[PDB]
C-alpha cells in the first residue's frame, strides 16, 4: 500500500534533525523515555528510506551532514557519531553506514 | 439499496454523468459506527472514472446520484456492497455500509 | 394568597356615573389601601386615590374627576366611584391592596414591596 | 473470554511467522477472524478536540422558585472552515444542566470530542439532527442543511412542561426533546471543534435578535444575577492562560436551582412579650421620626393643603396621633421586627439603667419648620454604637425579610427579570437576599440598621444566638517524572487564598484521597499554614494572594523544605524542615490539590529566570529547579471528578466478590459481601455494581422443566437473575442495567434521579410520529417493588429478580420470585447494556448475580460471548467480573489547549466567539465499554500499553514478509494519518 514518499522522505530527515539536536540540548525526558527509544526507530524508518533509494542527493548530503558534519560538509552541531550512544542505535548507526 | 441523505447541499445543476472522472473525499465508515476508511488522511481526494465499473456498485450509484459541492450520506447495503465474503480484514462478511460522501469536484 | 377579584367596568358616555368593585381577600394586612392603579393604552400605570383603611382620601395623579374611591370595609369591597368619565379613563383599571396607607411610608423597601396587584378591567370611555 | 492478555497475542503473532517463513493460511486467517469485529483489540484513530463556551446565563425551575420558565436565544454562525482537518468540524448549540455537563478537552464517551450532546445532561443541534445521550436523529428542516456561515438558530427552553425547540433561520424544526430532567440550572452553550466564527445573541443589549422571540419566551440576557456582569466562559476548565504562565484552576462553587427559592423563617408564630408593649411603642415612633427626618432634609418637604398628598406624606408630628387604620399600622411597626428577633434568636431586653432618659429624644438639626416636622431621635448612633455582631444580625433579619417578599411575590407569581417590568411582574430584586446586589441590600436595611441599633439603646439583651469528591483537584507531576535521589525546587504561587495544599506525593497516590490526609503525601495548607503527612499539624504561617512556595525536597538528607517569598516557613518547634525524616520508597512528584474557587501557579522551573525567589532561597543551597532542562512542559495529571466503573479490587478494605461456581440446581453466581459490615469503620454507602462485559442488542430490529433445543437454538431472549441474600432490606437495591455512559455517583439515588429524555420527532403538522427515549440506565424500582408481609420482614426467599431481555424485539422485561412485574422498557437498535445492581448494604450477605438460565431460555455467556453464542451451559469466564463505580480518576491533562477568543463584538454584534487553529488527538476507543482516551495516556496505564505494544506487533507479524494483502487489510484500522501523527509525536 501506497504512502506518500516524498511526505516520509522530508519528515523521516527532520525528524532525525530534531532528534540529535533534542539529544543534544541534554533532554533529561528524551522523546521515547531514552536516548535508545528516541533514536532507534527513527534510525530504522531512516535506514529503510534510504535503502529503498526514496532520499535525493541533497537529502543524502544533508544526512551525511548528520551523521558526521567534520568530513560530511562539501567544502548538526555535534555529529550522531560523537555523541553517547547505546547498543541499539550503535547497530541502527552501523546499518546505515554499511 | 442505496440512499442519499443530503448533509449540505450544493449546487443542484450539473449531476455527474456517464463518461467522466468523479473526484471525491469519501468517508467509509461501517455498519457499527466503526470507521474504516477517509480519504482525507489520505490527504488525496478518490479520483475514479464514472461507469469503469471500479468503485463498489452502492457508491457508483449514489456518486451519479448527487451533485458538485453537495455532502451526503450514501447508505450502501451489503447488497450493493462487497457483501457475502466482504473486504478481507476491513469489512466483515454480510455488512451494512455507510459513506460520508462529498462530490469536490470534477475534473 | 391576596387575590384582588375585580369585577367588569361597564361602556358607557362621558360624565357618566359608574362604581368600580374590587375585593382583595387573603391576608389581613398590607391590605389597608385598596385604590386604583390604572394603566393607560401606552402610558404609564396612573394612581387612583389610596384611601386607607378607614377611607381617607388623598390626592393622587389621576383625579381630574371625581374618582370618588369608596372602599366598604364590611367585605373589604373597594368601590371606586366615577361620575364623570373623561377620554383619560378608558384605560384598564388595576386595583392595588398595597401595604402603605395614603403613599405613608415609615416603614422599610421590602415592605414598600409588598403590593399586591389586581386581574385587570378596561373601562373604555365613550 | 479471558480478558485483554498479551500472551495471547504473543501466541497469535509466533503463529503468524514460523523461523523466518511466513504462513500465510495462519496469517490471513488471523487477520479475517480478529480484525474486521473490532470489538477485542483496542481501536486507535485521529479524533479532533471540541470546545465548549456558555454565557454565565443559569435558568432553571424549582417548586417556588424566581427564575422564569420560559427563556430563549439566538447563534449567529459567521464562518465555518468544513474538514479543517481530516474530521469534520463539529459545530452544536444547545442548553446544558450545571449538574453534571462535564466536557474535559480530550478523550471521553464515544470517540470523544464530547459537545452540547454525547451525554444525557446537554441537548443540542448541529444543522441536520439534534443530539443526545451520543445519539444522533435526523430531524426535518427545510434547509436540512448542517450549520454553515449566515445561520441563525433561535432556541427556545420551556420548562413549565420540559421542551428544548430549535429554529433555524426562522423556519422551526419538526423534533424537540421533552420530558427531560429539570434538577439543576440550564445554560446556553455552544461546541465547536475549531474554523468556527459564532456570535451569542441575547437579546437586549447583549445580542440584538436577528429573528422574533417566542411568544411568552423572554430574552436569555434577562437572566443575569444583579451581582454579576453577562459574559462568555468555558463550562469546566482545569486551567486557565494568566500572565506568568499556565494556572490551575480548581473546581467551581455552580450555583442550584434550590438557590433561587427563597426560605424565611416563620414569625407569625413567635408570641409577643410584655417588652411589645414597653419598647416597641417608642421604638415605632423613633421610625416615624426618622421617615418624618429623611422628609424634612428637602425632597419630600411637607405642606399643610393635604395630609399625605405628592411629597407631602409625613403627618400628624412625629406621634401616631392617626386614625385608628393607620393608628395600628404605625403600631405594628417594630412589633413585626420583634417577631422576627424572636425567630432568629435576638433576646428582647429592657432598659435596667436609664437609658431612655440618657438618650436625649430630639435631633440635634431640632429644625422642626412645622408641627409634623418636629422630630425627637433619641440620637441613639450618639449613646449606642453598632457592634459587628448586631449588623450581623442586621443582615439576618434583612435577609428573613427579604425571603418571606420574595416568598408573597412568587406567590402572586412574580419571576425575575433584570430588566424591571411591572405588568410582566418581573423584578430585578426579586433574587434571594444572598444573590442580591448591595445597593438592594443597603436599601432593604436602610431602616433595620438604625432600629436594631435603637433597640439595643433601649437596653435590649439582643445577641448573636458542593459535591463529594468534587471539593478539590489534585494536579500532580506525571509519575514518569518520579525523583530517587537529588535536591528539587518547585514553586507555587496563590492567586486566590484558600485551600490549595502544595507538596510531594508519592506515585501511588489515590485520587479521592484528599491530599496529605494519608502517608502517600507531604503538603502544606497554606490557607491555615498546617502540614499534612498523617494530618494536620502547626506550621509556618497562612498566606497571601500573590505569595509564592518554594517547596523543596532534599532526597539525600531525608528532608522537605516548604519556604514562602523566600522566606523559610518555621515549625512550631523552630526547625526549618517540616518534615526531618521522610524514606525515598518509590520516588515523589510536585502535587497540588486545589480547592474549589481557587488559582494557583504550579511553576516546576522550565525557566530558572521565570523562577523568582529561587536565587533567594534554593540556589546556592543545592537545590536544582524541578524540569529544568526537560524541554517539553511536564504532562500533569488531574483527579478527574467523573465517576467511571472500574473492576473491584481484591484488596478492598471493605467489599469482596466472590466466584461461586456453578454446581447443580445452581447457576454461576458472583456474591459481593461486605466485609466489615457490623464492626467499626462499616462504610455502609450506596454502591453502584455492574458486570464488565455488556449485551449488544440485535443491530436490525427484526419484528421476530424439559428444554427444547430449537427454541433455545433460535431464540433471542438472554437473561440472567439477582439473588438479594436475606438480610438485605429490598428497599436498597435496584435490579437492572445501564447503558456505558452511566457516570451518576449519587449516594441517596432512587429511580427519580435517573437521567432521561424523550426525542420526539414529528412532522411539518405537529403530529408525532416518533417518541423515542432515552436512559442512562433502566432498571425496575427494587427499592419499591418486594413482596408484602406484615412480619418476616428478613425473608426466607432471595427476592431472584429475572431480568428478560429480548435482544432482537428490544423488549426488557422484569420480574421477581415468579411473577411478572409491570416494568418493561423499549430501547433503540444498537445498544449496549451492562447487568447492574444498585445496592446500600444492609447484611454481611447482600446480593449475587445469578448468571442463569430458564425454560428456553439462553444464557447470558451467550450474549456477551460470540464464542459461546449457541451454547446453554451457563458460564462465568474471568472476563465477567464485578466493577464498582469509582468517584475519581487520573487523567492526563493535554499539553496543548484549543485556544478560543471570545470578546462582546458589539450591541448589535452581540458577542463572538472564534476557535481557529485545529488541534488533534490520537483517541483509544475500548470496544466493549464505549469510551475513548487519549493515546498519550498509556504512559501510566501499563497495563493497556502492554496488551497494545503486543496488538501493534501483532499487526507487524500479520503484515509480516510480503503480505500485501494483509497490509492493505492493516491500513483500514492503523491509517498512515496516525501513523504520521505517531511518527511526529513526541509525548
Amino acid at each position: 500500500p501506497a504512502i506518500p514518499l516524498e511526505a516520509l522522505r522530508d519528515k523521516a530527515l527532520r525528524m532525525l534533525g530534531e532528534a540529535v539536536r533534542d539529544g543534544g540540548q541534554h533532554a533529561r525526558d528524551p522523546v521515547g523515555g531514552s536516548v535508545e527509544f528516541q533514536f532507534v526507530p527513527v534510525l530504522k524508518l531512516v535506514s529503510t528510506l534510504l535503502v529503498m533509494g526514496i532520499f535525493g542527493d541533497e537529502d543524502v548530503k544533508q544526512i551525511l551532514k548528520m551523521i558526521e558534519p567534520e568530513v560530511f560538509t562539501e567544502e548538526l552541531e555535534e555529529g550522531l557519531l560523537q555523541m553517547k550512544l547505546p547498543e541499539s542505535v550503535k547497530l541502527q548507526m552501523c546499518n546505515l553506514l554499511e | 439499496g442505496v440512499e442519499i441523505e443530503t448533509i449540505s447541499p450544493g449546487d443542484g445543476r450539473t449531476f455527474p454523468k456517464k463518461g467522466q472522472t468523479c473526484v471525491v473525499h469519501y468517508t467509509g465508515m461501517l455498519q457499527n459506527g466503526k470507521k474504516f476508511d477517509s480519504s482525507r488522511d489520505r490527504n488525496k481526494p478518490f479520483k475514479f472514472r464514472i461507469g469503469k465499473q471500479e468503485v463498489i456498485k452502492g457508491f457508483e450509484e449514489g456518486a451519479a446520484q448527487m451533485s458538485l459541492g453537495q455532502r451526503a450520506k450514501l447508505t450502501c447495503t451489503p447488497d450493493v456492497a462487497y457483501g457475502a465474503t466482504g473486504h478481507p480484514g476491513v469489512i466483515p462478511p454480510n455488512a451494512t455500509l455507510i459513506f460520508d460522501v462529498e462530490l469536490l469536484n470534477l475534473e | 394568597q391576596v387575590q384582588l377579584q375585580e369585577s367588569g367596568g361597564g361602556l358607557m358616555q362621558a360624565g357618566g356615573s359608574l362604581r368600580l368593585s374590587c375585593t382583595a381577600s387573603g391576608s389581613i394586612f398590607s391590605i389597608n389601601s385598596m385604590g386604583w392603579y390604572r394603566q393607560a393604552p401606552g402610558k404609564q400605570r396612573e394612581l387612583v386615590a389610596t384611601i386607607t383603611s378607614g377611607n381617607s382620601i388623598n390626592y393622587a395623579d389621576s383625579v381630574k374627576g371625581r374618582f370618588t374611591i369608596s372602599r366598604d370595609n364590611a367585605k373589604n369591597t373597594v368601590y371606586l366611584q366615577m361620575n364623570s368619565l373623561k377620554p383619560e379613563d378608558t384605560a384598564v383599571y388595576y386595583c392595588n391592596a398595597d401595604r402603605v396607607p395614603n403613599g405613608y411610608n415609615p416603614w422599610g423597601t421590602p415592605n414598600d414591596e409588598y403590593d399586591y396587584w389586581g386581574q385587570g378591567t378596561q373601562v373604555t370611555v365613550s | 473470554k479471558h480478558g485483554r492478555n498479551h500472551k495471547v497475542l504473543d501466541v497469535l503473532c509466533s503463529l503468524c511467522v514460523c523461523n523466518g517463513v511466513a504462513v500465510r493460511s495462519n496469517q490471513d486467517l488471523i487477520t479475517e477472524n480478529l480484525l474486521p469485529g473490532r470489538e477485542l483489540l483496542l481501536q486507535t484513530n485521529l479524533i479532533n478536540y471540541v470546545t465548549s463556551i456558555r454565557p454565565n446565563i443559569f435558568v432553571g425551575r424549582a417548586e417556588g422558585s424566581t427564575q422564569y420558565g420560559k427563556w430563549y436565544f439566538e447563534v449567529m454562525v459567521d464562518e465555518v472552515v468544513p474538514f479543517l482537518t481530516a474530521q469534520a468540524t463539529h459545530l452544536r448549540v444547545g442548553w446544558a444542566l450545571t449538574e453534571g455537563y462535564s466536557p474535559y478537552p480530550g478523550g471521553g464517551e464515544g470517540w470523544g470530542g464530547n459537545g452540547v450532546g454525547d451525554d444525557l445532561y446537554s441537548y443540542g443541534f448541529d444543522g441536520l439532527h439534534l443530539w443526545t445521550g451520543h445519539v444522533a436523529r435526523p430531524v426535518t428542516s427545510p434547509g436540512q442543511h448542517l450549520l454553515a456561515p449566515e445561520d441563525v438558530v433561535s432556541c427556545c427552553l420551556d420548562l413549565s412542561v420540559p421542551s428544548i425547540s430549535f429554529r433555524i433561520n426562522g423556519c422551526p424544526v419538526q423534533g424537540v426533546f421533552e420530558a427531560f430532567n429539570l434538577d439543576g440550572l440550564f445554560f446556553p452553550v455552544v461546541s465547536f471543534s475549531a474554523g468556527v466564527k459564532v456570535r451569542f445573541l441575547l437579546g437586549g443589549r447583549h445580542g440584538e435578535f436577528k429573528f422574533l422571540p417566542p411568544p411568552g419566551y423572554a430574552p436569555c440576557h434577562e437572566a443575569v444575577l444583579p451581582r454579576e456582569r453577562l459574559r462568555l466562559e468555558p463550562i469546566k476548565e482545569y486551567r486557565r492562560e494568566g500572565p506568568r504562565g499556565p494556572h490551575l484552576v480548581g473546581p467551581s462553587r455552580c450555583l442550584s436551582h434550590t438557590d433561587f427559592v427563597p426560605c424565611p423563617v416563620d414569625t407569625v408564630q413567635i408570641v409577643l412579650p410584655p417588652h411589645l408593649e414597653r419598647i416597641r411603642e417608642k421604638l415605632a415612633e423613633n421610625i416615624h421620626e426618622l421617615w418624618a427626618l429623611t422628609r424634612i432634609e428637602q425632597g419630600w418637604t411637607y405642606g399643610p393643603v393635604r395630609d399625605d398628598n405628592k411629597r407631602l406624606h409625613p403627618c400628624l408630628v412625629n406621634f401616631h396621633s392617626l386614625p385608628e387604620p393607620e393608628r395600628n399600622y404605625n403600631l405594628q411597626m417594630s412589633g413585626e421586627t420583634l417577631k422576627t428577633l424572636l425567630a432568629l434568636g435576638c433576646h428582647v431586653g429592657m432598659a435596667d439603667e436609664k437609658a431612655e432618659d440618657n438618650l436625649k429624644k430630639t435631633k440635634l438639626p431640632k429644625t422642626y419648620m412645622m408641627s409634623n416636622g418636629y422630630k425627637p431621635a433619641p440620637l441613639d448612633l450618639s449613646h449606642v454604637r453598632l457592634t459587628p455582631a448586631q449588623t450581623t444580625l442586621v443582615d439576618r433579619l434583612a435577609e428573613n425579610g427579604h425571603n418571606v417578599w420574595a416568598r408573597d411575590r412568587v406567590a402572586q407569581g412574580w419571576s425575575y427579570s433584570a430588566v424591571q417590568d411591572i405588568p410582566a411582574r418581573r423584578n430585578p430584586r426579586l433574587v434571594p437576599y444572598r444573590l442580591l446586589d448591595e445597593a438592594t441590600k443597603r436599601s432593604n436595611r436602610d431602616s433595620l440598621c438604625q432600629a436594631v441599633r435603637t433597640l439595643l439603646g433601649y437596653g435590649y439583651n439582643i445577641e448573636p444566638p458542593q459535591s463529594r469528591w468534587d471539593r478539590v483537584r489534585i494536579f500532580r507531576a506525571e509519575k514518569s517524572y518520579t525523583v530517587q535521589s537529588g535536591r528539587w525546587y518547585f514553586e507555587f504561587e496563590a492567586v486566590t487564598t484558600g485551600e490549595m495544599r502544595v507538596g510531594w506525593a508519592r506515585p501511588e497516590l489515590r485520587p479521592d484521597v484528599e491530599l496529605g490526609a494519608d502517608e502517600l503525601a507531604y503538603v502544606f495548607n497554606g490557607h491555615r499554614g498546617q502540614r499534612w503527612h498523617l494530618g494536620s499539624e502547626p506550621f509556618g504561617r497562612p498566606w497571601q494572594s500573590g505569595d509564592v512556595v518554594g517547596c523543596m525536597i532534599d532526597l539525600t538528607e531525608n528532608t522537605i523544605i516548604f519556604t514562602l517569598n523566600g522566606e523559610v516557613l518555621m515549625s512550631d518547634s523552630g526547625s526549618e524542615t517540616a518534615f526531618r525524616e521522610i524514606e525515598i520508597g518509590d520516588g515523589f512528584l510536585p502535587v497540588c490539590s486545589l480547592g474549589p474557587g481557587q488559582v494557583g501557579h504550579l511553576n516546576l522551573g522550565q525557566d530558572v529566570s521565570s523562577l523568582r525567589f529561587f536565587a533567594i532561597c534554593g540556589l546556592q543551597e543545592g537545590f536544582e529547579p524541578f524540569a529544568i532542562n526537560m524541554q517539553r512542559p511536564v504532562t500533569t495529571w488531574f483527579s478527574k471528578s467523573l465517576p467511571q466503573f472500574e473492576p473491584v479490587p481484591p484488596e478492598h478494605p471493605h467489599y469482596e466478590v466472590a466466584r461461586m461456581d456453578g454446581t447443580v440446581d445452581t447457576p454461576p453466581c458472583l456474591r459481593l459481601a461486605h466485609r466489615t459490615w457490623g464492626s467499626q469503620n462499616s462504610l455502609v454507602e450506596m454502591l453502584f455494581l455492574r458486570l464488565s462485559l455488556p449485551v449488544q442488542f440485535h443491530q436490525h430490529f427484526r419484528c421476530t422443566n424439559r428444554d427444547d433445543p430449537e427454541i433455545i437454538l433460535n431464540t433471542t431472549t438472554y437473561y440472567y437473575s439477582v439473588r438479594v441474600f436475606a438480610g438485605q432490606e429490598p428497599s436498597c437495591v435496584w435490579v437492572g442495567w445501564v447503558t456505558p455512559d452511566y457516570h451518576q455517583h449519587d449516594m441517596n439515588f432512587d429511580l427519580s434521579k435517573v437521567r432521561a429524555v424523550t426525542v420526539t420527532m414529528g412532522d411539518e403538522q405537529g403530529n408525532v410520529h416518533s417518541s423515542l427515549k432515552c436512559s442512562n440506565c433502566y432498571m425496575v424500582w427494587g427499592g419499591d417493588f418486594v413482596s408484602p408481609g406484615q412480619q418476616g420482614r428478613i425473608s426466607h426467599t432471595d427476592l431472584v429478580i429475572g431480568c428478560l431481555v429480548d435482544l432482537a424485539t428490544g423488549l426488557m422485561t422484569f420480574t421477581a420470585n415468579g411473577k411478572e412485574s409491570n416494568t418493561f422498557f423499549q430501547v433503540e437498535p444498537n445498544t449496549k447494556l451492562f447487568p447492574a445492581v444498585f445496592v446500600l448494604p444492609t447484611h454481611q450477605n447482600v446480593i449475587q448475580f445469578e448468571l442463569g438460565k430458564q425454560k428456553n431460555i439462553m444464557p447470558l455467556s451467550a450474549a456477551m460471548f460470540l464464542s459461546e453464542r449457541k451454547n446453554p451451559a451457563p458460564q462465568c469466564p474471568p472476563r465477567l467480573e464485578v466493577q464498582m463505580l469509582m468517584p475519581v480518576s487520573w487523567s492526563r491533562m493535554p499539553n496543548h489547549f484549543l485556544q478560543v477568543e471570545t470578546r462582546r463584538a458589539g450591541e448589535r454584534l452581540g458577542w463572538a466567539v472564534q476557535c481557529q487553529d485545529p488541534l488533534t488527538m490520537m483517541a483509544l476507543h475500548i470496544p466493549e465499554e464505549n469510551r475513548c482516551m487519549d493515546i498519550l495516556e498509556l504512559s501510566e496505564r501499563l497495563d493497556l500499553q502492554r496488551f497494545h505494544s503486543h496488538t501493534l506487533r501483532l499487526y507487524r507479524a500479520v503484515c509480516a514478509l510480503g503480505n500485501n494483502r494483509v497490509a492493505h487489510a492493516l491500513c483500514s484500522h492503523v491509517d498512515q494519518a496516525q501513523l504520521l501523527h505517531a511518527l511526529e509525536d513526541a509525548h
